[PDB]
């Protein structure tokens, strides 16, 4: 299937606190892999996935010192931007990127990556043309014209259509395998209730990876969709997730109400009900 | 790998 | 621009009396990325309480996960609270054993 390299960087000024905080982290089909955090006394990049230690002293060493230029270029793309808006130097900013490929199964690029928010609102981005450039506003127009002079475009649509599809072989090659795990859900269903003649039936998703699943309950071949409370997908914290979606239904019509359950390391769809205990 | 990038 | 955090408080494993578990506070969809978290016992601040890296999603809005061991029983009152510049007040979100 198709695959993706991608970077989430983050850099985060704190005036009178100390240096901006910079941050680079790197994900392969959503997976975190490596991560590089500037808030250390020798900082460098590190295997976020026991797959990466392969890698040789030569790559962390260029990793690292490509960091630490990135971490110091937007250092002084947060004084640039004070300056863009008007704003002053004692304030708190954030500027964040999701640089990165998406390459399909025959090895090409589906789409490439190359947005930036400032504050968490869209800056500017990379069109799906890899050509020109979408500015949010009048700070991000004077970027656009910059870029476009230096023919910034052509350098990402090498990158992105070159290097990092390169690279996303070159990483899958060593952790393949272990990206193409999934842990299928284990489901059960509780039974909640007070004194009235309502009861909840929770139908919980443990253990499952990746965290895409879904969750739905039918009364007679139905779904009910409007008045059914589910919550969003989190993390166990031990490298699964868990997901529950409930119902409210008669006490007594338990055994009318299926919870069915889809994830894509299962077969087939869940199926089941409330099952009072022996 | 990351891209070097650009000044803003 | 302001996002309020949205707030989770569960175990990692179905809570059983008794038997040790890890107790999970996730919070996720705020901006900006600063905010102190803190997991309560009690009403009493948890002094062991690890946090994971920060991430953010592809909406911007940063995420992390705090969390502590605990062993739970059948009174004792969790919580974690939640100090956010989005937010006027510290926000608290007890913890509910069949959520």
């Amino acid at each position: 299937g198709p695959h993706s390299l991608r970077y989430f960087v983050t850099a985060v000024s704190r005036p009178g606190l100390g240096e901006p905080r910079y941050m680079e982290v790197g994900y392969v089909d959503d997976t975190e892999f490596v991560r590089f955090d500037s808030d250390a006394e020798n900082p460098r990049y590190e295997p976020r996935a026991r797959w990466m230690e392969q890698e040789g002293p030569e790559y962390w060493e260029r990793e690292t010192q490509k960091a630490k230029g990135n971490e110091q270029s937007f250092r002084v793309d947060l004084r640039t931007l004070l300056g863009y808006y008007n704003q002053s130097k004692g304030g708190s900013h954030t500027i964040q990127v999701i640089s990165g490929c998406e390459v399909g199964s025959d090895g090409r690029l589906l789409r490439g990556y190359q947005q930036y928010a400032y504050d968490g609102c869209d800056y500017i981005a990379l069109n799906e043309d890899l050509k020109t450039w979408t500015a949010a506003d009048m700070a991000a127009l004077i970027t656009k014209h910059k870029w476009e002079q230096a023919g910034e475009a052509e350098r990402l649509r090498a990158y992105l259509e070159g290097t990092c599809v390169e690279w996303l072989r070159r990483y899958l090659k060593n952790g393949n395998a272990t990206l193409l795990r999934t842990d299928s859900p284990k489901a059960h269903v509780t039974h909640h209730s007070r004194p009235e003649d309502k009861v909840t039936l929770r139908c919980w998703a443990l253990g499952f990876y990746p965290a895409d699943i879904t969750l739905t309950w039918q009364l007679n071949g139905e779904e009910l969709i409007q008045d059914m409370e589910l919550v969003e997908t989190r993390p166990a914290g031990d490298g699964t997730f868990q997901k529950w979606a409930s119902v409210v239904v008669p006490l007594g019509k338990e055994q009318y109400y299926t919870c069915h359950v889809y994830h894509q390391g299962l077969p087939e769809p869940l199926t089941l009900r409330w099952e009072p205990p022996p | 790998s990351s891209i070097e990038f650009a000044r803003l | 621009i302001q996002k309020t955090p949205q707030i989770q408080v569960y175990s990692r494993h179905p809570p059983e009396n008794g038997k040790p578990n890890i107790l999970n506070c996730y919070v996720t969809q705020f901006h900006p990325p600063h905010i102190e978290i803190q997991m309560l016992k009690n009403g009493k601040k948890i002094p062991k309480v690890e946090m994971s890296d920060m991430s953010f999603s592809k909406d911007w809005s940063f995420y992390i996960l705090a969390h502590t061991e605990f062993t739970p029983t059948e009174t004792d009152t969790y919580a974690c609270r939640v100090k956010h510049d989005s937010m006027a007040e510290p926000k608290t979100v007890y913890w509910d054993r069949d959520m």
